[PDB]
């Protein structure tokens, strides 16, 4: 999980490169939620 | 040991390294289109020309750097021109390419410093430096609105 | 995989490609010890199969029926043609003669 | 996408870089005696 928004961080933040808008904000901070074992994590970032 | 012209549009010689200096909010290269068709006007790439009597063989050493505060993903910020004649840093030029061009996305009108510095004043590069006749810039850019 | 891929976007970046063309008769001429003009020495050693110029591993040398030309890396200071503040990692892409 | 010949060679090696000719008496004594000098294209790449 930490891996993958990682790379989401990093599609975002070349996405804010490209289209010149550095308050671009797609991936929310949240998805990991602790006490259902971080479960729909990847449903979050897909979303995202 | 001598400069020219004010700083960050004028020559310097810094030990034994001429760089030649230019501002591009000084080019006013965001006023050369009409403003009805966009205002995002981000450079694409930038390639420089050396037309000097170069030598049978002879490479060219030059840096064109940039000094500003833009983030310029990684080091994309500076080229090295060794062809001299209508070049990037690039072997191949490859517009459309995966990774980001060098300067890509730098917008035109900044107040930022675009430096080029020649290795080598007076040891191998005094005659090509004593032969140049001028200093040209392939400003590349896009306006997208 | 992962971590390794993620450590490989995180620290590649552009490049700063650079060609240096090496003609070996300024080197040959330019080495200081057993220097000489390479135009000369190639048609002693051809017309006579047997010998060598130079130094070792700088210099010409005919082994039987095989002429071959040397030249030591290390002796060429490319990675001082450039100032160090770009980088360290200064590594051949390609060689082409 | 395969490495390039020389690619990865750290510029400022101890390394000994051997042009060789077969034939020197044979087919190729004409091209040796007319050969005016060798020049290598050494492209490298400066990376941080």
């Amino acid at each position: 999980y930490d891996l993958a928004v990682s790379l989401c961080l990093m599609a975002e933040q070349t996405y804010q490169y490209e289209l010149n808008n550095a308050a671009a904000h797609f991936i929310k901070p949240g998805a990991w939620h602790g006490t259902y074992a971080g479960l729909l994590a990847g449903e979050t970032l897909m979303l995202n | 040991e001598g400069s020219a012209g004010t700083t960050l549009n004028g020559l310097n010689v810094e030990g034994t390294q001429l760089q030649a200096s230019l501002k591009l909010s000084d080019l006013n290269i965001a006023t050369d289109y009409p403003d009805g068709l966009g205002n995002t006007r981000r450079i694409k790439q930038i390639s420089v020309t050396l037309p000097a009597l170069l030598g049978p063989y002879q490479d060219v050493r030059a840096i064109l750097s940039y000094g500003g505060s833009t983030m310029m993903p990684r080091g994309c910020k500076a080229i090295a021109i060794s062809h001299g004649m209508n070049d990037s840093g690039q072997f191949q030029m490859d517009f459309n390419d995966a990774k980001y061009l060098p300067f890509e996305g730098l917008p035109v009108a900044d107040t930022g410093t675009l430096t080029l510095s020649f290795p080598g004043i007076s040891g191998k590069q005094k005659s090509l430096l004593l032969s140049l006749s001028d200093i040209i810039l392939h400003i590349r850019y896009t306006i997208r609105s | 995989l992962a971590q390794m891929e993620k450590s490989y976007l995180e620290k590649d970046e552009r490049a700063l490609e650079v060609t240096r063309t090496v003609s070996l008769a300024e080197v040959y001429a330019g080495l200081t010890e057993n220097s000489f003009i390479l135009k000369d020495k190639v048609t002693e050693l051809v017309n006579a199969g047997e010998g060598s110029a130079g130094t070792t591993l700088n210099g010409l040398n005919v082994e039987g029926t095989q002429l071959q030309a040397s030249l030591k890396l290390s002796d060429l200071n490319i990675a001082t043609d450039y100032p160090d503040g770009l980088g360290n990692t200064r590594r051949i892409k390609q060689i082409s003669v």
